[PDB]
């Protein structure tokens, strides 16, 4: 299965977990 | 436990590995060190543990997540900056040596699930997914850019070279693929044995190594990374990982306590008979220096290299 990937990603603001 | 009969392959005179039982039965999947003493390990069921004595003792660290079913696949520290990725998609990040951790929500467009993260220090990292997507961040994970555009199939047993190259075996071991910076796509390679490929990685001298089904290994040609030498049979058992401690000393880990060492760069092999007592497959060998190394087992079992 051939796949073409998003060129850019963005992350929402991080949340504390520890 | 672990009595080996006469006629086996020659035994190593010394056992440098000590078995450790972690305070868990979770399988451990990866480990990374900040310096010689302070390190971290991760595993199934969102297991996260910290050492401050070089891995002699480990303490669990509490995380508050939305559930505890995550498989933490990979952990990587460069200095005080550390990253963890896992499945279903999760990413954790620290900038203070793991005192405090934040979850970085991963873009829902992420292709596949994270399999490896590599800390580059000072806000940069690269991440690879099981379908071979490669993303780099330079701003502590706020933005990611694709380093490759195209791939085929599901990858397995990703390995990274010192210069940032990757090699991966396909999900069925029928072929393998390579990528290096500047390539818009992975390049697939046909395997050279009938036997299915189980794992591949890099030597300290610019070659590839491969483990194939049936307890056999091979090394690529220095003249031509796509020509492979003769299949070797170290035990005359399936092997799971291979790792160099020095240019010439190679360790080969397999099922049911199988652990071999070669002191001639992989030519001849000796069995570490002492670790055959330990009732665990040996999945992964990690050397962080010539003096500091761990082998990941099952049920919370680790082997720790003691310098001797």
């Amino acid at each position: 299965n051939a796949h073409n990937f998003p060129l850019d990603l963005a992350s929402a603001e991080s949340a504390p977990v520890a | 436990h672990g009595l080996v009969p006469r006629g086996s392959i020659p035994a190593l005179d010394y056992n440098p590995w000590e078995a450790i039982q972690l305070p868990t039965t979770a399988t451990i999947l990866d480990m990374s060190f900040i310096d010689r003493h302070h390190g971290w390990l991760v595993g199934v069921n969102a297991t996260l543990m910290e050492t401050r004595d070089g891995g002699q003792t480990w303490e669990p660290r509490t995380l508050v997540l939305d559930h505890s079913d995550y498989r933490f696949n990979s952990v990587s520290f460069q200095g005080n900056e550390g990253w963890i990725v896992g499945e279903p998609p999760i990413m954790l990040h620290t900038t203070d040596g793991g005192q405090s951790w934040s979850q970085i929500p991963l873009d829902p467009k992420l292709p596949g699930s994270p399999r490896l993260i590599k800390a580059l220090g000072n806000g940069s990292a690269e991440m690879i997914t099981n379908v071979g997507a490669i993303y780099r961040t330079k701003d502590s994970g706020k933005n990611w850019q694709a380093l490759v555009q195209e791939a085929i199939g599901v990858m397995r047993n990703l390995n990274r070279s010192p210069s940032g190259e990757y090699v991966a075996v396909s999900s069925r071991g029928s072929f393998y693929s390579t990528w290096e910076p500047g390539q818009t796509a992975w390049e697939p390679h046909n395997r050279t044995t009938s036997r299915r490929l189980h794992n591949m990685g890099f030597t300290p001298d610019g070659r590839l190594w491969m483990i194939v089904n049936g307890g056999k290994i091979a090394f690529s040609d220095p003249d031509n990374s796509e020509n492979w030498g003769e299949l070797l049979s170290p035990l005359r058992v399936g092997f799971l990982d291979l790792a160099y401690r020095t240019p010439n000393e190679v360790w080969l880990a397999g099922g049911a306590g199988a652990l071999l060492c070669s002191q001639d760069g992989g030519q001849t092999w000796q069995q570490d008979v002492d670790v055959k007592k330990v009732p665990s497959n040996f999945y992964k060998i990690l050397f962080f220096s010539p003096d500091q190394g761990f082998i990941l087992g099952q049920k919370g079992i680790l082997l720790r290299y003691v310098t001797d």
